[PDB]
């Protein structure tokens, strides 16, 4: 019940319940065998870093976004399971660099490159 | 702006000691 | 990470990414038909 249903665009989904310790790389562990993400962000406090025990995810297809909102849903991680729904919302501009930097890190995969730079 | 670092949070990528006693 | 599997068995022929460790794992929610 967080699903931003005003579109079907809905690539992000709405990881909630998580625990404080998991962090981007785990969600990629548990959410790149449904599929590849393009974007994922932790919700995380801006001062101090900490997780705020939501993340928003996007693969690049949304039908394995699909997937995961069915499948990988109720996976129990650390006493608490985490909960996927299909959200959407508009990244942040003030906190751009962590929304970048991350998809960097994916990106090295997805791009194809038998020359990276020219 | 800041010409330290760009954002103080920055993502981590790691994995859980949670999640390898999880799965 | 590596992709283990090279056989799109997944209905949505999906392949796991280059950070899946290698550890399969599935509740088995059945509100996806």
């Amino acid at each position: 019940g967080a699903m931003g249903n005003e579109y079907k665009d809905n690539a992000y989904i709405y990881i909630g319940n998580l625990n404080r310790e998991l962090t981007e790389g785990d969600i990629l562990t548990v959410f790149s065998e449904y599929g590849v993400p393009v974007d994922v962000i932790l919700s995380r406090d801006e001062n101090t870093g900490e997780s705020q025990g939501f993340a928003y995810l996007k693969y690049e297809d949304q039908r394995s976004t699909i997937l995961a909102v069915d499948n990988l849903n109720g996976f129990k991680i650390g006493g608490r399971a985490l909960k996927i729904d299909h959200t959407f919302y508009r990244p942040k501009r003030s906190l751009q660099k962590y929304y970048e930097a991350v998809k960097e890190e994916l990106d090295r995969d997805i791009v194809s490159k038998n020359n990276a730079e020219k | 702006g800041s010409k330290s670092q760009y954002i103080d949070i920055m993502p981590d990528f790691s994995p859980s000691g949670l999640l390898e006693l999880e799965s | 990470g590596s992709y283990d599997k090279p056989a799109p068995e997944n209905r949505f022929a999906i392949m796991p990414g280059s950070r899946w460790d290698g550890v399969h794992r599935s509740n088995g929610f059945e509100e996806k038909w």
